[PDB]
């Protein structure tokens, strides 16, 4: 319900609760079970399940004009940021609800 | 006969060839299993990198990479074999002689 | 079959009596391989091989 | 590549020449081996 400023982030906590991403994605609210892309590869090893619940705003922009191994331009000001890039990765609109 | 086993009891130092011998097979062993942990320019290391964790069409791009750097590593190893075993059995025949 | 640290997978796991500090959560080898693990359900080890 | 390009551009390039340059040093060092190996026993005999 309350979305504030940079301060006031928002939080899901893991304590007294069970429920699965499968409820999760099982609403109407939500389209999809998945990530853009995870399959039999690369990067996700220990045994181990999902995501920690902790929220937060990274940038991307310059990546056309690029081939990495160097420093970027956009995601340091507001929040600290790593570098590894691999994994799953889900974006897109939504203006019809609220 | 007294002289020479009290002398070969007390020097230690004279067995260093057959000693070199066996901690060369040896270094290069660890050597070799140690290799295995290196990243290759991906993202992570472990044999389990390439087995339950991200898609195929972004990820045949990336196992290629690994794949690929893990070859040069057998066939230095095999090349240095080749050479020691080359320079052992010229001492072999010379023992023989 | 399936005793491992949170999801799917086969595997390998042995016997162990080590004595562990209690908060290390991994047991390694010199060849930088997992080989002693420790259970919270009953805080005995156990091994790899 | 660097000065005058954004840093993180040049991968794919850098990559290859690091790689393809490496290379060309164990055959030298193969060389040097087999040279040394041979003079060895050209040693060996005239020491005979």
């Amino acid at each position: 319900t309350r979305f504030a400023s940079v301060y006031a982030w928002n939080r899901k906590r893991i304590s007294n609760c069970v429920a699965d991403y499968s409820v999760l994605y099982n609403s109407a609210s939500f389209s999809t079970f998945k990530c853009y892309g995870v399959s039999p590869t690369k990067l996700n090893d220990l045994c181990f399940t999902n995501v920690y619940a902790d929220s937060f705003v990274i940038r991307g922009d310059e990546v056309r004009q690029i081939a990495p191994g160097q420093t970027g331009k956009i995601a340091d000001y507001n929040y600290k940021l790593p570098d590894d890039f691999t994994g799953c990765v889900i974006a897109w609109n939504s203006n019809n609800l609220d | 006969i007294g002289k020479i086993q009290d002398s070969l009891s007390s020097t230690p130092s004279a067995l260093g060839k057959l000693q070199d011998v066996v901690n060369q097979n040896a270094q290069a062993l660890n050597t070799l299993v140690k290799q295995l942990s290196s990243n290759f320019g991906a993202i992570s290391s472990v044999l389990n990198d390439i087995l339950s964790r991200l898609d195929p069409p972004e990820a045949e791009v990336q196992i290629d990479r690994l794949i690929t750097g893990r070859l040069q590593s057998l066939q230095t190893y095999v090349t240095q074999q080749l050479i020691r075993a080359a320079e052992i059995r010229a001492s072999a025949n010379l023992a023989a002689t | 079959n399936f005793n491992f640290n949170g999801l799917t997978g086969t595997g390998v796991l042995t016997e162990s009596n080590k004595k562990f500090l209690p908060f290390q959560q991994f047991g390694r080898d010199i060849a930088d391989t997992t080989d002693a693990v420790r259970d919270p359900q009953t805080l005995e080890i156990l091994d790899i091989t």
